[PDB]
């Protein structure tokens, strides 16, 4: 209720201190995760009719996330509400599909900054989680990336291939392709990147950005594979 | 657990659906290089997806049949060819079978001989020195992995490649081509050794390039621009080829035959065309 | 050919005027026809902005629509249409391009990577990736280099922090004394920055007083090595600057290989002529998924250069038949400006099929007022758009002022004027929902005085 | 008359293929093939006093000549193809051609140069170079006039 009375109609300044008090006060709590779930399912969704600044309160979720990462419940609790999101994917919700892969992709950047403290996905820039529920939600995204047709667009097909191949990465033990796709699916890929029927002209599939990172995408799960 | 023979199977499904041009090679070929990779390019790096004799057979046919082959794919079938020299099969060698068939003779003739239809500005067909090197290290792993097992098949292969590349209409006389990739193939075919190749095959690569090379004395240009490495280099090293061919000595039936005492300096002297040739 | 030469002396041009002169010099037009739909089925297909307009040329008789009918032509622009549409995706930027670009037009990326070079130099290379240098005198050079006479070709690799959509080099050589400009310069581009790649076969730049390699396909790379050989008659190179011109990832011939060609081929065939556009768009009906893909290429942004043809080809398509023009108000409604005027010309145009729209529009707006009353498919029951309300309102107005030919009043009941009375006072007045609401109980009233 | 026995072998097509095809095993520096605006004159008026030669008696089997010529330079592995020859050379046989009258000419060469040509060009557009090396008459001249001598071809009744 105070994230919800204090950052959706207050100012900048205010919103960003309490977004702070929230995170130094109730950051290691249980219940954290959860909540930043049910905000971002309950303040971005479709049907959503209230008009607030989503974008400023966007980096205030995404600031208010690398400081509760230290916390291992809001990567699964935003893996969990993805794995619910694309569940028709076995109606659609693209605009709160983009908000939660992005906020999930900033998180996972924030993750591999912190492993690297202590390269191929830096074109946009300029730990433990459980097996079964990583691999239900990556197949899942595979899924939303053979699926793209005109109403899908390239950014959020970069991003959904730079999150999958960070999630793929990061459980462990890393997931295979054999656990993420069939022949048919992984023909369709392979035949999406690089058979005519899609890379016919300067409009090949997605751009050279969506080929860049669907090639990126399938390197870095191979050299998981591979370690 | 592992999603390798799965992508072994989908690349070898790949490699058999682009004859029917529904696969781009240029982005297979791309990709099955850096996908196999993961394991920066080396020549003694073995590919993680292992490919089909069938795969190989097609994308040599389908390369011949390809025209206007660029450079992006040039220096990519290039490095493929030698990661492809590089895996092993599942009981002959890959490299066997790559060079067994015309389609690396034709393959290489078609790299060499520099064509370009696409090039409104053909100023200087040569290749680069990144694609130079991968020819040489191609013709290296061949080398390396056919130097064990049957280095005839090799030897003969090359001398076939530099007759064919030397005879009537051919890159070497008419001029087209990389200059630096053929004088390249040229200083490592100096280093190799030809004591088993047949006679025939040396009698005609003898005979071509001895006409070529007194067609290109005689007729040369009648001016000199004065300001490296030219085609004169190309003549000095095909000239240092040959001097190393009739020094070969054979022994046998005088027919596929070297062996490490005639030598094929009397079989180049009871030609009258080759002699002529090389007295004027 | 034709199919992959892009738009506004070329080549293209020459085609061009070969098949219109083609065209003109053939004596029956369905053996003109036979080969354009033969490339259209084994095509997937490619389609051009100048392949585009020579069928509408070829097309612009009523013989040629009629041939064109005849052996099979508007079912193939339909049914490759739905294939393009559910095999190329979007490349415009979403929303998501724009809520990340500013968190962080060609521009320069030279200036944010780092240069070296596989031979020790007498001075570094990084002066060459300044995004201007003083370029007045040029006394000596800005970067020099000193060739052994073994060597022949170096090589400056230039390593950017990310990698760029690459589109363009530039490399100026010493102006004041190009005696030492390279000879001929190769470029490379990696993706991954590490596997050097030969990018074409090196270009003769001797005697050349800017250097700009364009890329007709605009490459993905992170590091660019150029490899210089040596000039013609100097021992030394001399540069100035070089240039990495492209665009990052949030930083006409784009638009017709797409599906748009398919559907300016539909709008063509059904609006250059209306004699024929009736019993063509017969043809056109039947057709799988026909409706749900124009709709949903109607929602993209690219629509907003050739809207119009997209809602005027769905208007003829919907007034064609009644069972087409519900399903399409079925999936306008349950599953912006241009539907407003789908639904517009769907419920004012007077045909048999009328009364069937009108009533399934009603039932649309009743449906939503239950699901409003009692608090997948039924999304578009949950919110309806108050625009699409205001649409059914003036529709029922413009119904009720025309002569219509069906008993208009009939169709009005008064449970679903209960229904939506109950619906406006169920929510406040600060949005537009209670408006549009209100609008169409106040068309409710202008039919029926007896209900106010 | 000599122009009629000039035409008539296959000797002087060969000679012609020849020529255009720009081969120069001799030189070192095969730096750009074209022949100067002299060698172009010469060609040109060789082929001009040709086609006033063989105006009065036959023009059948000097544009049936010509056209050999062009199919025979533009088949598989020729200089059209290959850009190999004589740029300058080339271009202004095209622009010699384009004024020439094929009136009488035989469907066979006609059909066998149209195929040739097309293929030709169509390999050209679609397997075309990757770059391009901003700075004339350069090949593209030479695929514009050869798709208006196909222009002017097809016309043919």
């Amino acid at each position: 209720e105070l994230f919800k009375h204090l950052c959706i109609s207050g100012t900048p300044k205010i919103r960003l201190h309490t977004g702070l008090l929230l995170v130094q006060l109730c950051g290691g709590e249980r219940w954290w995760g959860q909540f930043l779930s049910n905000v971002l399912q309950e303040l971005y969704n479709s049907e959503q009719l209230l008009i607030f600044p989503q974008d400023r309160v966007f980096m205030l979720l995404s600031c208010i996330g690398q400081r509760s990462l230290s916390n291992s419940g809001v990567l699964e609790s935003l893996l969990n509400l993805l794995d619910n999101l694309l569940s028709p994917l076995q109606v659609l919700d693209i605009p709160m599909i983009s908000w939660v892969v992005m906020l999930v992709s900033r998180l996972l950047d924030y993750v591999a900054t912190v492993e690297d403290e202590a390269n191929q996905w830096s074109f946009i820039n300029n730990f433990t989680l459980a097996h079964e529920r990583c691999i239900s939600v990556v197949q899942k995204l595979v899924l939303f990336l053979l699926s793209m047709d005109f109403t899908c667009h390239a950014d959020l097909l970069l991003f959904v291939c730079k999150v999958l191949a960070r999630i793929a990465n990061a459980t462990r033990p890393t997931i295979h392709l054999c656990e993420i796709v069939n022949e048919p699916q992984l023909e369709r890929l392979l035949l999406l990147l690089v058979g005519t029927d899609f890379n016919r002209g300067d409009i090949s599939w997605g751009g050279a950005w969506a080929q860049y990172s669907l090639t990126c995408m399938l390197q870095d799960i191979l050299a998981g594979e591979l370690l | 657990l592992s999603s390798v023979p799965m992508l072994n199977v989908c690349f070898n499904k790949l490699f058999s659906m682009l004859q029917v041009h529904h696969v781009q090679l240029e982005s297979l070929l791309q990709l099955w290089l850096t996908l196999s990779l993961n394991s920066l390019y080396n020549a003694n790096r073995i590919p993680v997806i292992s490919l089909n004799q069938a795969s190989i057979t097609s994308f040599l046919t389908v390369l011949a049949w390809y025209p206007n082959t660029l450079l992006r794919t040039w220096c990519l079938v290039l490095h493929s060819l030698t990661l492809m020299t590089n895996m092993q099969l599942n009981q002959e060698s890959t490299a066997h079978l790559l060079v067994s068939d015309p389609n690396l003779i034709h393959v290489l003739v078609k790299f060499l001989s520099g064509t370009s239809p696409h090039g409104t500005n053909q100023h200087s067909p040569q290749v680069g020195p990144t694609a130079t090197q991968a020819m040489q290290e191609f013709l290296t792993r061949l080398q390396v992995h056919l130097s064990s097992t049957c280095p005839q098949i090799f030897s003969e292969f090359l001398l076939k490649l530099i007759h064919i590349l030397s005879t009537e209409r051919g890159a070497f006389q008419t001029g087209q081509g990389p200059l630096d990739a053929q004088v390249k193939l040229l200083e490592f075919t100096l280093e190799q050794n030809f004591e088993v190749v047949s006679v025939s095959t040396i009698s005609a690569v003898i005979e071509s390039v001895t006409f070529l090379v007194h067609h290109y004395i005689t007729c040369s240009d009648k001016v000199m621009s004065r300001s490296e490495m030219t085609r004169d280099q190309l003549m000095f090293d095909l000239l240092k080829l040959v001097n190393i061919l009739v020094q070969l000595p054979l022994s046998g039936n005088r027919e596929y035959s070297a062996r490490v005492p005639a030598y094929v300096a009397d079989l180049v002297l009871a030609n009258q065309q080759i002699m002529s040739q090389i007295l004027s | 050919a034709l199919g992959l030469c892009n738009s506004s002396i070329s080549v293209g041009d020459g085609l061009f005027t070969i098949l219109t002169t083609l065209s003109k010099k053939a004596s029956t037009v369905h053996m003109m026809l036979q080969p354009i739909l033969t490339y259209m089925a084994c095509g997937t297909c490619q389609l051009s902005e100048p392949l585009l307009w020579f069928i509408l040329r070829v097309l612009d008789t009523s013989d040629a629509l009629k041939a064109f009918h005849d052996m099979g032509g508007v079912q193939l622009i339909c049914n490759n249409m739905v294939t393009s549409t559910r095999a190329i995706v979007n490349t415009a930027r979403s929303m998501v391009s724009t809520i990340m670009k500013f968190l962080d037009g060609i521009h320069n990326f030279a200036p944010l990577g780092t240069i070296t070079s596989s031979s020790p130099t007498a001075q570094p290379a990084e002066v060459l990736l300044q995004a201007t240098p003083p370029h007045r005198r040029a006394r000596s050079a800005a970067w020099s280099y000193i060739f052994l006479p073994e060597e022949a070709w170096c090589d400056l690799t230039i390593h950017l922090p990310a990698a760029v959509l690459l589109k363009e080099i530039h490399i100026q050589p010493h102006l004041a004394s190009l005696a030492t400009c390279p000879s001929s310069v190769s470029v490379e581009v990696s993706a991954d920055g590490v596997n050097m790649l030969p990018l074409s076969t090196p270009v003769v730049t001797s005697g050349l007083t800017y250097i700009k390699i364009q890329l007709v396909k605009a490459e993905v790379a992170s590091a660019v090595c150029l490899r210089l050989h040596r000039p013609r008659d100097a021992s030394t190179l001399g540069l100035s600057q070089i240039k990495l011109l492209g665009l990052t990832a949030f930083g006409e011939d784009q638009v017709s290989k797409t599906s748009i060609g398919w559907l300016r081929l539909l709008h063509h065939c059904l609006t250059h002529i209306s004699d024929l556009e009736g019993m063509m768009a017969s043809a056109a009906a039947p057709t799988a998924n026909l409706l749900q893909t124009c709709a949903a290429l109607l929602m993209s942004p690219y629509c907003g250069m050739h809207s119009p043809n997209i809602e005027v080809v769905l208007v003829k398509i919907g007034l064609q038949s009644t069972r087409i023009g519900l399903k399409l108000i079925d999936i306008l409604l349950r599953n912006s400006d241009s539907t407003i005027d789908i639904l517009y010309q769907l419920g004012t145009t007077q045909d048999p099929g009328t009364k069937d729209r009108i009533q399934a529009l009603l039932k649309w707006v009743s449906d939503s007022a239950r699901v409003a009353a009692m608090k997948t498919v039924e999304y578009g029951l949950l919110m309806p758009s108050p625009s699409h309300l205001h649409c059914v309102a003036a529709i029922l107005w413009h119904s009720y002022e025309l002569l219509v030919e069906y008993d208009l009043p009939a169709l009005l009941d008064q449970e679903l004027f209960e229904l939506l009375f109950n619906w406006s006072m169920s929510l406040p007045c600060n949005m537009v929902l209670k408006k549009a609401v209100d609008s169409l109980l106040c068309s409710m009233c202008h039919v029926h005085p007896n209900y106010f």
